[PDB]
């Protein structure tokens, strides 16, 4: 018999809500929990774990184990660029499809670090050194290594050490960014070039190939939850 | 909340943190003032909406069918499984156990079909929805005796009201459901591969309680599943290529991504 | 659940061919089992034609002229997996398209042999 | 004054040793160990034979050709037929057990190429049919390697896995197989992969025979490659030895 | 028995919730349950690794 | 919750527990430690749902009727009595005696039956349904003076509302239920066998308060009871031939079960 | 005159619910418990009862 | 007068209930009242048996 | 509340308040007192629906839409900007940079279209909204599979029902919201001027979620914004001239003010 | 099952009215609070501030 | 954990306040908020000027 | 367990890593350091960039053919057209700069030569 | 959002007109790609007719007979914001209005171009 008065909102449904209902089944008692490996507890855990990255995304090469790798040889001149690439690991085809990538197809903001470890996968005689570096928005991408060294960057020499990590800094004006593609909030340009020649000795491949892995630094953060475009569907399976 | 970035300064030394190894299958895990001079930055940024319960715990249409006040199709049965739609599913397969309470929602609309019927006088519509457990008996027809729902969770809806909701708990023989099975349901492995006996819960049976109207009339019955207290185990790659069958991972093969003019291209 | 669901059988004339149809329930499955064996002619002429039908625990060999007491179920239990039927006399005209149909409520399966006769 | 990269390991009456290696991976963090009290299920006594079934037990070895797509294993079901342990099982209805994967490749400073070794729990894999399921002779090959296919598999009316090394047969990236423990080798700097896996199942424990809990894969992202005048013939041997396995129900064998 | 709890607010306040079902699998979602530990995927290693030193 | 394991070791002894002797009507309650060796087990699994309150407390149709806004046939009249469902009854049956509370919900939907009426207007539908105790005066039309329900029990309840709901204490002159009386009501023995005076709550009565509409309207009630508070005494077999008669246990004779191809047979 | 705003499954009925009612008859004295023997608390004491299996369930 | 009772929780969390009619018989249903007593039905015998001891 | 007002006496003195400078930008703050006797006074007046929160905090209909049940138009999608209506604008271009949560209140009214169907039948009409973040897939048809919404919140509206309402936290890249952005998007000025990232929130898409009649049916959606815990900085003036296009405050040259007959005149 | 009445007033739209609705996106985190000069908090510090008066408005 | 506050009453009482939603944002508007800090908009100057002594 | 011929020198936004360096030779024993207040000349307060001038800039590379004579940079004039700091001094009329010279030059096992590294100050020619 | 959707451009006979239509699309803009060039005649007859289309990745340049194989595409990318069209062959009759559409849902944007021929 207590008074009440119903507010704009009464017997709505909405999708992304917090309420009790009654259970099905009363007094049901369920199977007890068992110790399993490798629980997860949060998203950004497990995008926080190196990804392989297909830099060499061109033509066929998507269709075989060649897009992953990059190639790198020994030719007369210097200052040449390795690859290229924008930093927008939402929206461009490279990041794509990486479990960060993947990931960040499910939020509409991210804001923070991006490390980048580039393994080279030539002989052990074969040794060289590459200028990975970073160039910020409002400047167009470098187009001579003179440039390039401008903005971060790291000299790489190829040692007993096998790989070398490239931590692109967070350089924005805003605290978030757009995991689609935006020209206001412009992330940046990736490079590479050849610091030195490759050097290789008598009966060597000249050839070699490096991999790149992409994975999210300590302050990596995602927001708004939304739908994965990638994801298709016309009729129920 | 989200590690501070700590300032740092020009360090010429023996160390080299960038230097490293990735064969070890161990992440570098270096910070941005390891390889340049940063300044002390207070982050607030917090990682709340990235949490499995905030990423799964949504409302996600996951199959909708419809049925008559008369004609041959009478009442419509649904066997309980969340492959039948692609955007929940691909969601629940990235880790390879989940163990999560279940809350069902039900958004029934009825549209008058065409027909030379007149004076149609309709009455307020009333729903039942029958919940079945495994094993347990299913009516051959509308007016069976099945539907006295005696000891089987039913719920009866009247148009024009909320939408009918009830929450389910747990249900597995096994310690948690399995979203990819390696084997056979048969020892001698002459079976459907990948058939397992854990991930079934029932079979959900709607239908009108009464005619209501002369003239013809068409229900659609639309199941959400909102899972609830998640946990994961496992964590696997996402799905790359578009499902084809809800029982097998069957796919056709797809570019790893899209191409690009050439390497060195900032664009698409 | 029907095991290797499409698949193509190929025989010689006259050699008997055994089209294999074994199935598996669900838990929920609980509904009366029917079995309707429909074959579609390559002639190109009306398709979904039944040929031999199994419901309530009975079996019907007329629904198909040309197969005039020709199709017998292989196995005797019928109510187990195997739900396989056996052409002894193959001819020119065989080749079509079998279907196999296990129904049992909740779920329905359904199995499509390619027969080819040389 | 030891070396980094120098190890050995010992179970039962096999020791391996490498004098080239990375580091070890033990699985999720987790070390392989017997199933307790609490969490048990069957109330039967557990047999567990110890220094007989977990031991180091090497299957035949392959060649790393240029062309090499990659191969796959599936543990439980490769040491089916060796040794007591694919006895031990043959007995017994219920089994759990461990594994430690260590896949040896060794080629000269000159030779340069790379591969990929990692435990993928529960690798459902699709069939080209697209209506049908792959047959248990294409799925599990026991005392030999399932090879990957280059070009995808032709889709027809019959039971074969779509071998495509892109998506692995789990159509999914081949990149984004490093969630999963895993370790690289390149003839630059590694000379093995060492794994630890524990045991890793929703149930305590389960039949060995119609159910694989773990699937081991070895592929190259880089291929093979030399200057002429150099060892053509690159052989991969893989040792797998089980870790604290126990069984439950002991029957007639067969399967 | 009502369970008072903070809200989610932002930085640089309260709610009270009770639950009218012994079934508890009724209960709402645990909203509020943020815990990492990135560690066993990130480094599942056997011999612990110093960055300063050199890998190998 | 249950029994935990406990470890056992081979035992050789003059103690003999697995031999016994069943004459004495005794259960063996033999462990399977006695006759084998186990492991220490901590069960956690716990008999929630086999309780007597969880098995018989769930709604069950017991019956439905129909009646009429014009027409010979304008109420409906049912006496309470749960031998009316098959379902609820063979649960009931279980034991000899139960004392329990009762709970009843009525689902009520109007159906427009096929006329030559035009412009037909219809106002929302009020039903009135009245309980009457034993020996109280029963309506002989619908129109009655007895639909008064001065001192009688009646619910009034308009279409598009939550379905009408009351909770009835438990009614007997005896201090149980009895669920089968063996003997007959008259001392002499020359009347219907097994009737009792136990069990008899009274007489349900169903019409519309409103003519509503011009065109003819027919409605059906379905009533649900659910057990509350329930009490067992002396359990018994469960019924095993399907009841022909609700009066009288009455059966046909019934193969004590289904038959197998032969005895070693694994299958049916 | 509080504010009250409804969620979704309002005016429902479930079988399977733990609800509170109205009395249709108020303040009723019921008959006084009675010591009646075999009480029954659970099921699982019923089916823990020896019962004869009929092994050879064979033809007639 | 509130009462606050533990939910069916799985194992290896509390409820508010108040009653606002005085009719008692218009109270929920005592799911929560698991009681275990099979001696009576299993063995009735006067004389108590031992395990160990031989029945007869 | 406000200040009281102070007694005061002739005075004749150096001191002079009433002469100062406006060349200062200093408001001179002249209490009545200083230049003429005043009376103490005890003002009891407040100033407490001035405050912003009371200003800005009400709803008002920013958008309304329409959309059929049938035809080509089946669904309609709007993006989210208040500066459709200009009102509300007005009253936000008040100051520069504006944080506030949002409010969002949804009415939905069905109206029947002419039409010779004959025999018509309506049944409740559900409608479905559903919210999409930038960058999310956006539905090419009424009956698509994006309405799906497993990670993008909707709400189910049933006529007859109180309108639907949802509350919004503050979305904004930047630290607040700008209602003026002086400058171009692309680095080298070519580009709509004042195009910002910030203000985006996302589209709202409605539908009939059942056809519900064989007659056509229309019905117009209105979206109502209220602010909460609203934040203002930098005050600007008054809007002058009529807002011509949304997208830039481009606008007609207006006469500062209405005019009057001459200087000294007491009327308009 | 507690038994309530409504009031005049109920499911109505009132556009000026204080209640309480659900969040469309739970456990959302906001940017944080920046220092901005010029903040107001009441219309009136804008209404103190001397505005030019066009007193000479006549004609042209 | 009810907050109880006064209601706008005129010159010359009480209200209870709970928070169903943990969300926060979903919390009524803060209406009884009045502060005045008009100075700078007033004066910003950076010299403080008497009314009693002349500007210039 | 560090090497001693292996090492990382991080300046500005700029990083290099040799993993087969011999040492590093600071000059004569003194570091890099900014004017004290005793022995400075100019009253005017000096404008100190330090982020944007002190950083590594990469020059052209050169080839080390079989008949290489030898070449030569002048540290000031080399950076008078790169970055901020050739900037500064366009602007600027004095200058005091201290500089950190890396040269990096690589070759496989079987390639031998030698060359020599050395800064001279006041070198007039 | 078109740059300076409304213009005018003035050019001489047989000069070849350029008309520019770079566009730039919002974050919620996600819908597929259509861009449409109508173009409404000075003669007064039926206005609104398209001339060249470009949908699903593909031209069409066939819808307005008097500029048969005279417009062409400026730019070969057209996804990129530069969605122009120029005209070969200027002509007295070229004299018109022509509208150019970019529609990617949510969303369309219009820009109108005056043409005068000296």
């Amino acid at each position: 018999g207590l008074p009440t008065m119903n507010t704009p909102g009464s017997c709505q449904f909405l999708t992304s809500d917090d309420f009790q209902s009654p259970s099905a089944m009363p007094q049901y008692d369920v199977t007890p929990e068992m110790r399993i490996p490798g629980e997860v507890k949060n998203l950004m855990e497990i995008a926080e774990v190196d990804s392989v990255v297909p830099v060499q995304n061109v033509g066929e090469k998507v269709n075989s184990m060649e897009a992953y790798q990059i190639p790198v040889r020994s030719n007369e001149g210097s200052g040449t660029q390795v690859f290229g690439f924008p930093l927008q690991p939402g929206y461009s085809s490279v990041f794509s499809r990486t479990l960060l990538g993947e990931i960040l197809n499910y939020y509409t903001h991210w804001s923070g670090s991006i490390k980048l470890t580039f393994m080279f996968c030539g002989s052990a005689m074969a040794t060289g050194k590459f200028l990975l570096a970073y160039s910020p928005p409002g400047a167009g991408a470098p187009t001579k290594r003179v440039d390039a060294m401008l903005g971060t960057h790291v000299v790489w020499d190829v040692g007993l050490q096998s790989s070398c990590v490239l931590c692109i800094p967070w350089i924005s004006q805003t605290h978030y960014r757009y995991v689609t593609s935006d020209e206001y909030t412009a992330g940046g340009f990736i490079t590479c070039w050849y610091q030195t020649n490759i050097v290789v000795p008598a009966d060597a491949q000249s050839s070699c190939y490096i991999m790149c892995f992409v994975s999210a630094c300590n302050d990596f953060s995602v927001r708004l939850l939304k739908d994965t475009p990638f994801i298709s569907q016309q009729n129920f399976f | 909340r989200v590690a501070d970035t700590v300032g740092t300064g020009p360090t010429n030394s023996e160390a080299i943190p960038a230097l490293t190894a990735a064969e070890t299958g161990h992440t570098s895990q270096v910070v941005p003032g390891d390889t340049m001079q940063t300044r002390h930055v207070k982050n607030y940024h917090s990682r709340s909406e990235s949490t499995i319960e905030n990423f799964l715990c949504r409302s996600a249409c996951v199959y909708f069918t419809e049925y008559e006040n008369s004609g041959a199709k009478r009442y419509a049965e649904w066997v309980l499984t969340p492959r039948q739609a692609a955007q929940l599913r691909r969601k629940l397969e990235f880790f390879t156990y989940v163990r999560f309470d279940l809350e069902l929602t039900f958004v029934i609309t009825s549209t008058q079909q065409p027909s030379t019927t007149q004076n149609q006088d309709a009455q307020i519509l009333t729903h039942q929805i029958m919940y079945v457990p495994p094993g347990g008996p299913v009516p051959d027809k509308v007016d069976s005796y099945v539907w006295q729902t005696s000891t089987n969770p039913s719920v009866f809806w009247t148009e024009g009201n909320a939408p009918p909701r009830m929450s389910i708990p747990f249900l597995s023989i096994g310690n948690a459901y399995s979203n990819f099975y390696d084997g056979w349901s048969e020892f001698s492995r002459n079976g459907v591969y990948g058939i397992n006996t854990l991930n079934n819960m029932g079979t959900l049976y709607a239908r009108h309680v009464n005619a209501g109207s002369t003239g013809p009339i068409k229900s659609t019955i639309r199941i959400y599943f909102k899972p609830k207290h998640v946990k994961a185990w496992i964590p696997r790659p996402p799905r790359l290529c578009q499902y084809e069958k809800a029982k097998n991972v069957n796919f056709q093969p797809s570019g790893v991504t899209t191409t690009r003019q050439s390497i060195t291209t900032m664009t698409n | 659940s029907i095991t290797t669901p499409e698949e193509m059988i190929e025989k010689a004339k006259g050699e008997t061919a055994y089209l294999p149809c074994k199935f598996t329930l669900s838990p929920e499955d609980q509904g009366p089992l029917d079995i309707e064996w429909l074959i579609s002619p390559a002639d190109n002429q009306k398709v979904d034609q039944v040929i031999i039908l199994y419901s309530g625990d009975k079996i019907y060999d007329d629904y198909y002229p040309d197969l005039k007491g020709r199709v017998h179920f292989t196995s005797n239990d019928l109510k187990s997996g195997d739900a396989s039927i056996n052409v002894t006399n193959l001819q020119l005209s065989d080749i079509g398209t079998y279907q196999c149909k296990v129904k049992k409520a909740p779920g329905v399966a359904n199995k499509k042999i390619h027969l080819v006769v040389l | 004054g030891y070396s980094d990269r120098a190890r050995s390991i010992t179970l039962g009456n096999s020791t391996i040793t490498t004098q080239e290696c990375a580091n070890v991976v033990v699985g999720y963090g987790v070390w392989p160990d017997y199933l307790k009290d609490s969490e048990a299920t069957a109330e039967d006594q557990p047999t567990q034979p110890d220094v007989a079934t977990c031991r180091f037990y090497t299957l035949d070895s392959v060649q790393w050709q240029k062309t090499s797509p990659g191969w796959w294993w599936k543990l439980p079901d490769a040491l089916s037929n060796l040794g007591l342990f694919g006895q031990n099982m043959q007995y017994h209805y219920l089994g759990r057990t461990g594994y430690t994967v260590h896949v040896q490749c060794n080629a000269s400073k000159f030779h340069q190429g790379c591969l990929l070794v990692v435990c993928v729990p529960e690798a459902e894999m699709g069939c080209a049919t697209l209506d049908n399921t792959p047959s248990s002779a294409e799925l599990l090959g026991g005392d030999s390697a399932k090879e990957f296919a280059d070009k995808p598999v032709a889709s027809g009316s019959n039971k074969l896995v779509q071998r495509v090394v892109y998506n692995a047969g789990m159509g999914v990236g081949v990149g984004n197989l490093t969630i999963f423990p895993h370790q690289w080798i390149n003839l630059r700097t590694n000379n093995s992969a060492t794994i630890v896996m524990p045991y890793t199942n929703s149930v305590p424990m389960d039949n060995m025979f119609r159910h694989n809990n773990v699937t081991l894969m070895v592929i190259p992202f880089v291929p093979l490659d030399y200057c002429p005048g150099s060892t053509t013939y690159v052989p991969i041997t893989v040792t797998i030895a089980p870790m604290c396995a126990e069984y439950n129900g002991l029957r007639l064998a067969g399967h | 028995g009502a369970q008072v709890s903070t809200q989610k607010t932002g930085a640089h306040i309260h709610y009270t919730n009770i639950n009218y079902y012994k079934d508890a699998a009724s209960n709402s979602a645990n909203r509020q349950d943020f815990t990492q530990d990135p560690g066993k995927f990130t480094e599942p290693v056997k011999d612990i690794m110093i960055k300063s030193l050199p890998a190998l």
